[PDB]
């Protein structure tokens, strides 16, 4: 405590009551003649100290601060996730014990926990003397941590797994588990530091915290400074401390970087930082000016921020961050490195799926990072080749058990916002659709969670290209017959993509007879055109209900009439039974006392806009105003502000 | 049994983990099925504009193909937690709300 | 099992847990690895000297006389050569070595001149002492003391005690090693293993022990493994000499040439008994719980979330007042205690003293709000109450209490806390120093620890005051001169130069560090960790609802925040801790109150609860009581209240 070493590289005096040795050292560093009044031994010691201090980024004293800008730089292959490089490095023969330590850490990071435990035991056996006790201590700690992680994997893999993951999938043998339990029958890590030689305890005091259950309480408590609402800043201090912790944990090859506490700390820090930045932007806009500040948030997002968010965040956490901390106004920094990282992720996914060498332990760690990175890649502008590789890896080789068809469509639609569809991506999606069509040839059906299916891919293709025709799908449906019903249904879902001759040949396999046929066909297939005969069928249904005078049928035709999809005066002869139909058919004479505002929660953008364009507008505005005044409902206010104002 | 009941006001629905022994109209009987509602206001559409929520029916864990949806025979409601009868609460909650499907099992927000 | 065996096992387990266990290893353990025995070397010496051996005539004296005669006649080089020929072999380690090391012994003293116990020592660091110059050059504080001269420096006969001449001049040749071994025996708990009851070394040890007094030394344990069961008279005679014998033949049946599992039965029983809390009846439950709870009777209130540290992660103590089994494998002692509490008919099955202990435990658990188990919990209703005058701000009453004459040390503690709360930091510091001075004679020591921590915090407050005062620039007040006369400031600085708050807890007695484990967090920010994390999580959940317009219809999640808030406030304000003046605590309370108020305002204006459900249930209510007003007043700034009013 003789000095305070600030996170920006400055040193100040705190409790030094004796000689200011550090100031003299800096004075020697700056000068050159003063440097030369030392002996040879002292000169080489000074050179080594200078190299170490420059490597660890200690710049100067507080008084002599000049042009202080800090940039982080982590030099670990494990952080950047260059899996093939570490795989190659593991094979090569080691020279010293430090290479063995690094190999053990890389093996642990690659999911080969048994080999890593064995290598740690070997390092423990070999290294016991005499000044490298740091390696021995770190090896003990890492071995204990790997034992803990193996026990927890066993715990959440005997239960909540097995077929629910796909197969019993015993990660490790039972002989290894028995040996592990026997070797650590009563191991205690709390006394590990106190058993070391007294010279190790005196010298390497700063490593004591590695033997504790928790070591991040100081930073988590300090994170409260980002919630102050009172008008270097705390943002820079917190970010630099976070980078320091990450660099220390990753460059020294410590296995604590894979526990829940560290992930929670990272999530809390990043979320609070982004919240503070957004709040400051909002306050500045409120007081200073509408656009004087520029409306650009000051939180520049770089490559390391993207990597941390991808690695340590779940999907729900990213969703919360998006909802509360609007990101589209946050501009990303280095894009080439981010693109290379995403391309590497895609290539690793391709290798893992294709080679069939799935590592069950490594899969659980890797798939969450892959999913988070692909979800967050929406805000990054990607080149054509990287986008093509990412789309290929996501659509084809991504495991189905973790991304069903609907989630894959959601990811794909996200990826197209800032990049749009070039020809190659459309070709890839067409190939995927062709593969799915061939797969439908059976006891097979698509399973989705969000309710989105293969139709949406063709819908998106048509949205980005109105004049696209799938030649392969046309050839598939030209050879189609009447035996395989599900193939006809699937091609019906992709009706507009097929060619005209294919369309005409396909129509032969399904025709509409009754009102059920009409509603079903327009519901799933495409009967966009309203022929007069279909209209007559609807009129027959309405007459049947009229003379006969409960789910929803009539409101659908009322809305279709209001949207001018049906043009006829017979609709006015069916006024009185269903109030919604009367409202959508006859607005001028409709009794608005029967109107209920909940109907406004079931209409899309186009229908709401068309309603706003019809004059009915003032009564709806009054109803929405009363609803907002009575109960503070966000949906009603959003609708009223977006469409009726 | 009512502690897990949730009200979603963005689509005017209720989330409750129950099973429906619905009887489809015209004597068709269904075992313990349920519903799933998804809220999507940005879907690309054609003439089927009158929708922001898509409703799927799940029976025995498999999606039921819809041909003529007119089931109005209610259902013997079974709380799958410990097999409670909650039919009366269901019928009340349904009459209280003008929405087509008043009770679902899980809601997905695609916003 | 026999009662005495159970008592011995319990004592050994307790000593091992405390880290005061030392293992005395004999030669049978090395024999289990088929290492050459001394009688074979005696036979070889007899063959080389006389020509033919004789099995019948080999007494205890002969085993020492024959090698001495061989050394005297043949010389020295032959002795070393024969030792090299017979002892250079290498043998694998024994499972007994691993079982011994698995008991976590502080020291291992062995009369073996081998390396098996060294080779088997897995990943443990022991400083090996096998000569005289190695006693001073020890690197660590854990000793592997090879009494009889290991072969590390060579295979000569001068580095080991084998012959009769070496045995005779052992005290003169090895004073340091003998003194160190005697000190270790006198201090720690000694367990012998692999020794025959008639061995020379044990006889010498008992001869030395007989000189000591009748109270000073503990009775060493002795694990005896011989084919025949021990006799009554021999056991009584050796127990009168200071040994407590645990016989292995009476623990497991075996044939006469069985040695490996004879050792293994006792060793495995000892290893397994470490986690086994020996409890079978309700009296044992009451005694164990009282033993683990009674030290906390000094503290007025204990926050529930910390109880999981008291019971070594055996039970989850939730804030709402319930208890859950988490990692218990024993006879569910808390469940049995609750069953005794609920039914008064079984309360007559305990003795009088244990009945009074149960009454005290029931009162203590009732005071802290711990009600019952998880599933049995019904309509638990919880109230809040703080019994500190400082919290309510009744300044005149605290001044009157300061003026009134104190009769004990707790009154002095409370007076110091009130003085600190009143801004009289000089007098409070002096009174805290007086409390530390007069706390030499005590029974628990918690007051001393808390007073030292409070004094250090007051030091920080004074220093930061001085800083802000002089820095601000005399704008407030005339000269902005605190009552801090430079003499006083100076004295404080001199008295607090070397005080290190990190090593305060480590320097406390062992009993304090074993009983008051929870207090360790009071010296840093760790005690605010377990709450803060949770709070953040809950925030990210609660707002996640408010964006989706989702209205729950049961118990909200803000109850956890409110209960943890009140637990922390009560614990800090009722034990008179100065940590209530920190910035971090104020920020924590501010965030908790802001979240609660935002959630209440969101839930106030519902949409469809009245139209429908309201016939069945309507529990939505947040009442701003007196305590909420006090917390908002104390822990909030004007800007924060303005932001809350805007929202």
């Amino acid at each position: 405590y003789d000095y305070h070493f600030e996170v920006n590289g400055t040193v100040v005096r705190h409790k030094n009551k004796g000689f200011g040795y550090m100031e003299r050292f800096f004075e020697l560093k700056e000068s050159c003649d003063e440097r030369s009044k030392l002996s040879k031994k002292q000169y080489e010691r000074f050179n080594a100290l200078f190299n170490f201090f420059e490597k660890n980024g200690v710049i100067c004293m507080a008084k002599d601060a000049g042009t202080l800008n800090t940039s982080i730089e982590i030099n670990s292959l494990a952080y950047h996730g260059k899996y093939d490089v570490m795989k190659k490095f593991i094979e090569e023969q080691s020279v010293s014990i430090e290479d063995d330590y690094k190999k053990a850490f890389f093996l642990a990071c690659l999911g080969r926990w048994e080999e890593s435990y064995d290598l740690y035991s070997n390092i423990i056996l070999n290294s016991i003397d005499e000044s490298n006790g740091c390696v021995y201590y770190l090896s003990q700690i890492n071995r204990y941590r790997i034992y803990q992680s193996i026990t927890q994997a066993v715990t959440q893999f005997n239960g909540l797994g097995l077929l629910t993951f796909g197969r019993h999938y015993k990660p490790f043998t039972d002989e290894f588990l028995a040996r592990i339990e026997r070797e650590m029958t009563n191991f205690n890590i709390d006394d590990l530091f106190n058993g070391m030689p007294f010279e190790f305890q005196k010298k390497y005091k700063i490593l004591e915290f590695l033997s504790d259950n928790q070591f991040l309480y100081d930073d988590t408590v300090k994170l409260f400074e980002l919630t102050n609402k009172v008008r270097m800043s705390s943002d820079i201090v917190v970010l630099l401390r976070l980078y320091d912790n990450l660099r220390f944990l990753y460059e020294n090859c410590l296995w604590s970087v894979s526990f829940h506490e560290f992930h929670q700390y990272i999530r809390n820090s990043m979320s609070l930082l982004i919240e503070k930045a957004e709040y400051e932007r909002t306050r500045d806009i409120d007081e200073l000016g509408f656009s004087f500040f520029g409306k650009k948030s000051g939180f520049f997002m770089e490559y390391y921020d993207f990597v941390n968010i991808s690695r340590h965040f779940k999907i729900d956490d990213i969703k919360n961050l998006e909802r509360s901390c609007s990101i589209d106004k946050i501009r990303f920094g280095e894009q080439e490195k981010i693109e290379e990282y995403l391309v590497g992720i895609a290539e690793e996914i391709t290798k893992q799926f294709s080679a069939n060498g799935m590592n069950v332990v490594f899969y659980t760690q890797f798939i969450s990072e892959a999913k988070a990175a692909l979800y967050f890649a929406k805000y990054v502008k990607l080149s054509e080749e990287g986008l093509g590789k990412i789309v290929k890896a996501l659509l084809f080789y991504f495991p189905e058990r973790d991304l069903d068809i609907g989630k894959r469509y959601v990811w794909l639609e996200r990826l197209t916002k800032c990049n749009e569809l070039p020809k190659s991506i459309i070709s890839i999606i067409d190939d995927f659709l062709v593969l799915q069509a061939e797969k439908h040839i059976q006891n097979y059906s698509e399973v989705s969670s969000n309710g989105l299916y293969s139709r949406d891919y063709g819908a998106l293709i048509k949205h980005f290209e109105k004049n696209f025709i799938s030649k392969r799908l046309s050839e598939i449906t030209l050879c189609l017959t009447q035996d395989k019903q599900k193939q006809i249904d699937f091609l019906f879902k992709l009706l507009p993509l097929l060619s005209t001759n294919a369309k005409s040949h396909l129509l032969s396999f399904k025709s509409v007879e009754n009102i059920n046929d009409l509603m079903n066909g327009i519901r799933i297939g495409l009967i966009d055109e309203f022929t007069p005969e279909h209209e007559e069928l609807i009129i027959e249904y309405l007459e049947t209900r009229k003379v006969n005078y409960s789910n929803d049928y009539m409101s659908t035709f009322g809305i279709w009439y209001f949207l001018e999809e049906i043009n006829n005066s017979k609709m006015e002869e069916f006024i009185g039974m269903d109030d919604q139909y009367d409202f959508f058919v006859d607005p001028e004479n409709f009794d608005y006392k029967k109107f209920i505002p909940s109907w406004l929660k079931n209409y899309n953008d186009k229908l709401l806009g068309k309603i706003a364009g019809n004059k009915m507008k003032h009564h709806v505005i009054e109803v929405l105003k009363e609803r907002v005044k009575n109960s503070n409902d966000k949906r009603y206010l959003e609708i009223l502000m977006n469409y009726f104002i | 049994a009512t502690h897990d009941l949730v009200y979603h006001s963005k689509i005017n629905t209720f989330v409750w983990d129950v099973e429906f022994d619905i009887v489809l109209s015209d004597s068709k009987e269904l075992n313990k099925c349920y519903f799933v509602k998804c809220f999507n206001p940005y879907r690309i559409n054609g003439k089927c504009d009158f929708a922001v929520s898509s409703i799927d029916i799940f029976s025995e864990g498999k999606r039921l193909l819809i041909e003529n949806e007119f089931n109005f025979k209610i259902t013997k409601a079974v709380h799958v937690a410990t097999s409670k009868d909650v039919t009366e609460i269901v019928l009340h909650l349904s009459e209280r709300i003008s929405s087509p499907f008043p009770i679902v099992k899980e809601v997905v927000y695609l916003d | 099992l026999d009662n005495n065996v159970v008592e011995c096992i319990k004592e050994i387990t307790e000593s091992s847990r405390n880290g005061k266990l030392v293992f005395f290893v004999g030669a049978g353990v090395s024999t289990l690895s088929d290492y050459p025995q001394w009688w074979r070397l005696v036979d070889k010496y007899h063959e080389e000297l006389y020509g033919s051996p004789k099995k019948g005539n080999y007494s205890s004296d002969e085993y020492l006389r024959i090698p001495q005669i061989f050394y005297n006649v043949k010389g020295e080089m032959a002795f070393d050569g024969i030792l090299k020929d017979f002892f250079q072999v290498d043998k694998p380690t024994n499972p007994i070595h691993d079982k011994i090391l698995a008991m976590n012994p502080a020291h291992v003293i062995t009369t073996n001149y081998d390396n098996l116990i060294d080779t088997a020592c897995r990943g443990k660091y022991f400083s090996v002492i096998s000569a005289e110059e190695d006693v001073a050059n020890a690197t660590s504080s854990r000793y592997l003391l090879k009494v009889h001269g290991d072969f590390r420096k060579g295979f000569k006969g001068e580095n080991v005690v084998l012959k009769e001449d070496d045995y005779l001049n052992y005290d003169q040749n090895y004073p340091l090693i003998s003194n160190l071994m005697k000190t270790i025996i006198a201090t720690h708990t000694i367990v012998f293993i692999g020794y025959g009851l008639g061995d020379y070394n044990i006889n010498m040890l008992l001869n030395w022990v007989r000189k000591l007094q009748k109270d000073s030394f503990h009775k060493p344990f002795f694990i005896r493994t011989d084919p025949s069961p021990i006799e009554n008279e021999t056991l009584i005679y050796y127990e009168n000499k200071g040994l407590r014998i645990i016989d292995a033949a009476s623990l497991i049946d075996s044939n006469e040439y069985d040695y490996l599992e004879r050792y293994s039965a006792v060793m495995d029983l000892l290893i397994e008994s470490q986690e086994n809390k020996f409890i079978t009846k309700d009296d044992e439950v009451i005694d164990y719980i009282y033993g683990k709870i009674s030290p906390l009777f000094a503290l007025q209130y204990i926050r529930k979330i910390d109880l999981k540290h008291v019971f070594e992660y055996d039970y989850h103590f939730e804030v709402n007042g319930t208890v859950v089994r988490h990692k218990n494998k024993g006879f569910g002692y808390m469940e049995r205690f609750f069953e005794l509490k609920e039914s008064c008919d079984e309360r007559s099955k305990l003795s009088k003293k244990q009945y009074e202990r149960f009454n005290a435990l029931f009162n203590f658990f009732e005071k802290n709000g711990v009600i019952c188990m998880a599933k049995d919990a019904g309509t638990l209703n919880t109230s809040i109450e703080i019994n500190s005058l400082a919290y309510h701000g009744k300044y005149d009453v605290m001044k009157k209490f300061i003026e009134e004459q104190s009769v004990s040390i707790e009154d002095d503690y409370k007076k110091a806390f009130f003085l600190a709360c009143l801004g009289r930091w000089e007098e409070s510091y002096d009174l805290y120093s007086n409390i530390i001075l007069n706390s030499i004679d005590e029974s628990n020591g918690c007051v001393y620890y808390l007073s030292q921590i409070n004094r250090y915090r007051i030091y920080q407050s004074i220093t930061q005051a001085v800083t802000q005062f002089n820095g601000l620039g005399l704008l407030t007040f005339g000269r902005h001169y605190k009552p801090f006369t430079d003499e006083f400031l100076a004295r404080i600085e001199r008295e607090m130069t070397n005080f290190n708050i990190d090593d305060l807890f480590n320097g406390m007695p062992f009993e304090f560090q074993k009983k008051y484990k929870i207090l360790e967090f009071l010296s840093d920010n760790q005690f605010l960790y377990d709450d803060t994390v949770k709070l953040f999580e809950l925030t990210n959940k609660v707002r996640s609802e408010m964006s989706e317009g989702s209205y729950s219809f049961g118990m909200s999640s803000d109850i956890v925040v409110l209960l943890r808030l009140y637990d922390n406030l009560r614990f800090l304000y009722e034990n008179c801790l100065w940590s209530v003046s920190f910035h971090e605590f104020h920020q924590y309370i501010r965030n908790s109150m802001s979240l609660l108020i935002e959630k209440a305002e969101y839930e106030r204006t519902r949409d469809i609860d009245e139209l429908g459900f309201s016939f069945f249930g309507k529990k939505s209510g947040f009442f701003m009581e007196y305590y909420d007003f006090v917390n908002i007043s104390r822990h909030f700034k004007i800007d924060d209240i303005k932001n809350l009013e805007r929202s």
